[PDB]
């Protein structure tokens, strides 16, 4: 996850917290020193090679200072409710072939241009139900969008009962007509669903995607059936692989920039973030500026990531020291 | 590893000539221990920047 | 107050209506900072007839 | 009225205080905006075309910001009181030529520094007293400076009696002594007079002047008899069309720089100053500095102008408003 940088950044991982450079003891401790004229802030962080302190920063010469919460990083999966529409009938026609088109916009190149659609047909029937065809378009939906030979995967698509109205029915390339009892279903739902990661490889992206209908003769003209409809999501991607690839990235302006170029002959780093967990962040915008003439600013960041238990104690404790050490006041969240 | 200098003058150094000079054991390459004289102040700042 | 006073300028000479000029903008010798500026004026315009 | 400027300057007309931006529906409704953290202050004004909002103030970065009451930019019109000194003689003598000057420090329609002359004659026998000497040497100014023969005179000249004392007798090219018919006259006073005004071509200005005695033979001795004392001022100009001048050039930084140049092919802008009231004004310095490598300031200002009712409150709760807002403590008038 390459990114942008305001000249630098840093990272630190507030695993621990010890009040004192001695109780440094274990990789993650990390201290915030400031001297009592509160002048200057740096942390004492433990590495996995020996302790180590960050770049000193002038209380006078800080910016912003802010903590993000772990949800604030959770991308909420999009995902559709597409029924027919009550206008054109609120039932199937006879003897129509329904076609539902799923462009998807950011296929496996980066631009908008890298454009891949999937269908799902159903051609009604007399007597067919609303239910039954969500039925049917659920199950060509997932034969071909959460089949199993599919380079990546692309949507995850439910049903809902109107009797339920908020648990959504898994329907996947398994799952067949005889499984899906029941006879109000009311819509069907299309989500986004998390594509892979790899360190420092393969950056946390999505695919996105919007559902475009074909037309129906309803009476004598070519009509649109359904209505494609955003609505909350419910599901969302959590912070731990963005978190993994920041230090993957900000340790290498503290460190070895080859990360993995010489096989053989490299360096590797120790990482202290388990891609596995939630962290909330802390980033400090501060700057350098010189003396009688050289008074251009070096702005600099000091980021400091530490795991969530669900009501942000790490941080929050994180937070009261540096409050307490700098005068400073970081709106604990 | 990286290394680096400065040294600030006022402008009014231009052609400051010196009253009497500055008289300096200025080294050379290698036939060094030359004693050499400053008479503008510009001369002194140059060598021991050099 | 420059010029060399040490006692002020009494307040007759601070009252309404006291023309000023410019004289000049004096500076360091050894690292001087930015002073002074210019100024403008514009035309007025006269007519007559045949 | 051409400024100088620190880069620049906006003038908004504060005609009426609104409390939202829903209220804004004439043309000078103004409200002050800023956020609940006060990081930014701007000001949307209602436009004869729509609200215009101003410039975004950083309340980090604002230099100065003080308020003015109207009384500053009033201008006393200076007048003399001229009286015949009973040093060399209480009263005037015979066969002597008085000859009073007015030394002028601009000419009439120009503003370069320049000595300016206007005489007035009188010719003083053996029975002429203080009255009559005063009564002929106002009425030879009058027909020499009141021959403008276009517009108006370039001072005015009043008679005080001694009854009176305080009644200005007004004295015009037309008065003659048949007029003046009082026999107590102790003294002439000269008062400045507010010449032309155009919008944004003929800026407010005075032409102060100084009456200066020429000399008599009294006992053979060249003497000036004259005593050109400075009376306080009764009357006053105020900043009406001071400050309409101040829009109609801060007008054209925020819009057409051209005014009436290509005439048939111009864009006329509506002023919302009405140049016959007094403004109070209030003034807010700030500036931009910038990101890395870029520390140089760019300084501005806003300028805010509104009526004065006597006590200045309008301009008042104007800034109740932006301390308020803006957490500022600028200081009421």
């Amino acid at each position: 996850m390459v990114i942008s940088i305001n000249q630098v950044r840093q990272l630190y991982v507030a695993k621990a917290l010890k009040a004192n450079t001695a109780a440094l003891t274990t990789a993650g401790d990390i201290v915030p020193k400031a001297d009592t004229a509160k002048t200057t802030l740096y942390f004492q962080s433990m590495s996995p090679a020996g302790i180590v302190a960050s770049d000193k920063i002038n209380l006078k010469h800080v910016l912003y200072a802010k903590a993000t919460p772990s949800e604030a990083l959770a991308h909420k999966l999009v995902r559709y409710s597409v029924t027919l529409d009550a206008d054109v009938s609120a039932t199937p026609v006879a003897g129509q072939n329904y076609i539902l088109r799923l462009a998807f916009r950011q296929y496996i190149g980066l631009s908008e241009e890298d454009q891949y659609f999937k269908y799902g047909e159903v051609i009604a029937r007399s007597g067919m139900t609303a239910s039954d065809f969500y039925k049917k378009m659920a199950i060509s939906l997932a034969k071909n969008l959460e089949n199993k030979t599919e380079s990546t995967p692309l949507v995850n698509i439910y049903l809902i009962s109107a009797a339920a109205a908020s648990t959504d029915v898994p329907v996947t390339s398994a799952t067949k007509e005889s499984d899906l009892t029941a006879t109000d279903y009311n819509q069907i739902i299309i989500e986004e669903t998390e594509q892979p990661w790899v360190l420092g490889m393969m950056p946390q992206a999505f695919i996105p995607f919007t559902p475009q209908f074909l037309t129906i003769t309803v009476d004598g003209e070519d009509r649109l059936w359904g209505v494609a409809t955003v609505v909350t999501p419910t599901k969302t991607v959590p912070d731990g692989h963005l978190i993994a690839d920041l230090e993957y990235f900000c340790m290498g302006a503290r460190g070895d920039i080859y990360r993995g170029m010489g096989y053989p002959n490299i360096i590797k780093t120790t990482y202290l973030v388990d891609p596995g967990a939630v962290y909330d962040v802390l980033d400090i915008h501060y700057f350098y500026t010189g003396s009688n003439e050289s008074v251009q600013k070096s702005e600099k960041t000091i980021t400091l990531v530490a795991v969530d238990d669900g009501s942000h104690t790490a941080m929050n404790a994180l937070i009261g020291a540096i409050n307490t050490a700098s005068g400073l006041t970081i709106a604990t969240l | 590893t990286t290394i680096r200098i400065q040294h600030k003058v006022a402008g009014n150094k231009l052609n400051k000539k010196l009253a009497m000079g500055i008289p300096m054991v200025r080294n050379l390459e290698s036939g060094k221990q030359v004693k050499d004289t400053a008479n503008m102040w510009m001369h002194y700042v140059d060598w021991e920047v050099e | 107050l420059m010029g060399g006073n040490t006692q002020g300028v009494p307040a007759e000479r601070l009252q309404q209506g006291e023309r000023f000029s410019i004289e000049f903008a004096p500076v360091e010798k050894e690292l001087s900072r930015k002073v002074g500026d210019v100024r403008f004026t514009s035309p007025v315009s006269m007519r007559n007839e045949w």
